[PDB]
RNA sequence: GGGGAUAAGCUCCGUGCGUCGAGAGGGAAACAGCCCAGAUCGCCGGCUAAGGCCCCUAAGCGUGUGCUAAGUGGAAAAGGAUGUGCAGUCGCGAAGACAACUGGUCAAGUGA
RNA sequence: AUGGUUUGGCACCUCGAUGUCGGCUCGUCGCAUCCUGGGGCUGGAGCAGGUCCCAAGGGUUGGGCUGUUCGCCCAUUAAAGCGGCACGCGAGCUGGGUUUAGAACGUCGUGAGACAGUUCGGUCUCUAUCCGCCGCGCGCGUCAGAAGCUUGAGGAAACCUGUC
RNA sequence: ACAGGAUAACCGCUGAAAGCAUCUAAGCGGGAAACCUCUUCCAAGACCAGGCUUCUCACCCUCUAGGAGGGAUAAGGCCCCC
């Protein structure tokens, strides 16, 4: 069914395709990921995989994870996620201790990329929702990027919930879909995603076949 | 009222027929009884039902 | 004085009821009354010396007239237009207990002696229920003649 | 009322099944299962037939009577001999064909159009123009051939698509 | 009763009319002017008024005979309408009534 | 017959202060639907309309003139909807209009002056206590103390459309 | 977005009361950017405060031993530090 694996978000090149246009395009270390643990609707009510990612030292994990990790069978990795997947039929392809890396991706494929977004800090509404400012000559005073009015007079009486301030932006996860997947070198467990994916450099990324076009 | 559904008679049926029936123990020692007595209270229910026309919704 | 319930006075007791082809309101006024302890001689509206209610069968529950499909269970999120609206007949075949909860809460006080009230209610779509360790008494809803 | 009073003769090859209201028949064409309204009971007449008691005379039950008998003999007619459909097309360059289980029709629409065919029912084309289906059953017959007889728009002003006989 | 468009929670008069003003208590969800009833104080006594008695909420998922399918009950008109209960009439009719298929089949009610 | 979206009538509300129009910024709701969606009859041949139903998810332009709303016009567009909410919104902004004091014209008055007539000019104050709302923490709880990964009751967002 | 579910106006099937008929009172189907899913995000303070696992899984003192209070620790965490 739908395929998935954790990697990192290597930066952002150039290539040129067949016919000689020019492909933005995002590296991603889709590096080896490790099967840690089966979820199955007979124990835990619902079907996924968990993946462990990413290289780190013995000595820097506390006792229950390395106590997990022992259980699994397996040594212990940064990162650890759980793919969602549909029922036990989709479930069955994945054992304990097996290896995921970037050819399960094909040439031309379909991909939902998932990462935390930049942070923004404290962000005004003209840039956290892209209120229009008011004036920046003809009178107007010290309102050149303020909200405006907030709500009614009488009737309201109040500010409905969700209105649209000012406030902290960005460090979110967001998901982009239907990215096109130009090109999967298996030497170094890249892949080549058109497009722009959530996140830093060197941030933690899952790529799964995408849901809508495949 | 509690004590005299346990006893199988409503509240109303049970006053009414404890006025019929002469007794002068008022609603506060009822309660009393009911609470502390129960086997007391069971015997007012069944002089109440005693005293209790036959047909309680005949035009008497 | 008046007898007035002490620390350890209060003693419980658990009730099942089947609510299969019982009339909704009936049932909800019969757990109710259990619930707060009212078929009880040394009741109290201070204290909530009731029992313990389970009530299994909750979607063979009986309604009458087409209130199945006419009949609205309302909610508002408090965002504007958060006002959301399920008929008695996907509420019952999506959350079967919900109906039965829905109208037994309706039917106590809405202090916070109501909310502990709450607390001692079990319903349960399924014909069975965990609490066999309480030996559950099978209660029967009966009219008193008068 | 009048019709629901009347008696359904049940022939002898038809097996008969009544468990309280839920009535089974088995007939040489196949097995349709029916079931009764409560206020109306239903008893094999030991004469070859059953009976349609309807015991009071309020309005749902009066207005119920005829109902359930004229539904048991659609049910009888359709256990014994079945139900069958006649279908035509009026206009040019309109075909139609069975394609093994499943219709298949040219109307001149840019994509060929097919038919599926639900349990009970079997697809008779013996031409292009002119086809039927038949079915054990009358409501499902009815409704497949109200379905493939909506494959066209009413036409007031030349007629071309199908109509019934 | 007048004025106003007999409209106003409009205004102006009459009333051994009431209440509020200056009146607590009970009821009407809340509710100066509506209904019951006029608080000298105390009581962990009783009987009632208005209004009530499935649960909230004290007391009846009261009894008997009927009606309603509209959640009517639990807001509204002109008007529209093969809903239904009761009662009253008339027309036609076993010489076979109405429907269905002036004459034939058929089989009790059929029409306003 | 509805409505209080129009002018009204009453003066119950405030004269020990309830900002008066448009515009900007930001909304939210109704459907009596402008476009897109689904149908019905056509005095519908097709196209295209007429007309009537259902439908409120999203969308619904930029300019000239006027302080304007309104309006007329210019280019477009799938379309350039109608309304409620102190005719939403000045402890969010403006001050062009109206509504002080200066001055002038016409008209009225003997005159001081006046004109729901015109004309030019003319101070828009405040460090947010509470509710509300947008974000971020601290404490306690979830029947030992911790740590990974999670299910989701329940909510929020998004929903447009053209040409070939 | 696609797909599914239940529907509006509407199109129908099988037909009673009302011997016929009648998309209807019994039923069964189709049917829309509206509704429920479906897509994205938040979400157990969801007080019914959930689940699957993994780690520690122990040591004293005091009053009167009924409970409490105090101290020291483990797994782990925080402060200081870059």
């Amino acid at each position: 069914a739908r395929k998935g694996i954790l990697g990192t978000k290597l930066g952002m090149t150039q290539v040129f395709d067949e016919n000689n246009k020019v492909v933005p395009v995002t590296v991603v270390k889709a590096g080896p990921n490790v099967v840690t643990r089966i979820r199955t609707t007979e124990r835990d009510g619902y079907s996924a995989v968990q993946l462990a990612y990413g290289e780190i030292s013995p000595r820097k994990v506390i006792k229950p994870v390395a106590g997990q990790f022992a259980a699994a069978g397996v040594n212990p990795r940064r990162h650890v996620a759980e793919l969602r997947l549909d029922d036990e039929a989709a479930v069955a392809e994945y054992e304990v201790g097996q290896e995921l890396t970037a050819e399960i991706f094909s040439d031309g494929a379909y991909v939902d990329v998932t990462g935390t977004s930049k942070g923004k800090g404290f962000a005004g509404t003209m840039k956290r929702h892209g209120f229009r400012g008011q004036g920046a000559a003809h009178g107007a005073q010290a309102v050149h990027r303020r909200p405006g009015s907030i709500g009614g007079c009488a009737t309201p009486g109040r500010v409905f919930k969700g209105t649209r301030m000012s406030g902290r932006m960005g460090n979110d996860r967001v998901t982009t879909q239907n990215l096109k997947v130009h090109k999967v070198d298996a030497e170094n467990g890249v892949l080549l995603i058109k497009g722009a994916i959530p996140g830093r450099n060197g941030g933690l990324v899952v790529v799964r076949s995408a849901i809508k076009r495949g | 009222n509690a004590a005299a559904r346990a006893n199988d008679i409503t509240y109303n049926r049970l006053i009414q027929g404890l006025k019929a029936a002469g007794v002068e123990v008022d609603r506060k020692n009822l309660a009393e009884l009911a609470v502390s007595d129960p086997a007391a209270f069971t015997a007012l229910v069944d002089v109440a039902r005693a005293a209790l026309p036959e047909d309680v919704n005949a035009p008497s | 004085p008046t007898y007035t319930p002490k620390a350890g006075d209060t003693t419980r007791s658990w009730y099942v009821i089947d609510a299969s082809d019982v009339v909704l309101g009936r049932l909800a006024s019969a757990a109710a009354t259990l619930l707060r302890g009212k078929h009880k001689p040394t009741f109290t509206p201070n204290v909530d010396g009731g029992d313990f209610v389970i009530v299994i069968n909750a979607d063979k529950i009986a309604v009458s007239g087409d209130k199945l499909t006419k009949k609205f269970a309302y909610r508002h999120s408090g965002y504007p237009g958060g006002l959301r609206k399920r008929t008695i007949g996907e509420l019952l075949e999506k959350h079967p207990t919900r109906v039965v909860e829905n109208a037994i809460i309706g039917m106590l006080p809405h202090n916070k002696l109501g909310r502990q009230i709450q607390k001692k209610l079990k319903v349960y779509a399924g014909p069975d229920h965990p609490h066999a360790a309480q030996q559950p008494i099978p209660f029967e809803i009966k009219q008193v003649a008068q | 009322s009048r019709i629901g009073k009347q008696p359904v003769p049940v022939p002898s090859g038809v097996d008969v099944t009544i468990n309280g209201q839920n009535l089974s028949v088995k007939g040489p064409k196949g097995t349709l299962t029916l079931d009764v309204a409560e206020p109306i009971s239903v008893s094999r007449a030991e004469d070859g037939a059953i009976v349609v008691t309807r015991p009071d005379d309020e309005r749902r039950s009066r207005s119920l009577h005829g109902l359930s008998r004229t539904l048991i003999a659609n049910l009888v007619t359709g256990v014994t001999e079945g139900y069958t459909q006649k279908m035509e097309i009026f206009g040019v360059g309109y075909r139609v064909q069975l394609k093994g289980q499943n219709l298949e029709f040219a109307l001149g629409y840019s994509h060929p159009v097919l038919i599926e065919a639900p349990e009970g029912i079997t697809f008779a084309v013996e031409s292009p123009t002119k086809f039927s289906v038949s079915g054990i059953d009358k409501q499902k017959v009815g409704q497949i051939s109200a379905v493939i007889r909506r494959l066209r728009r009413p036409d007031p002003y030349k007629g071309k698509g199908v109509r019934y006989e």
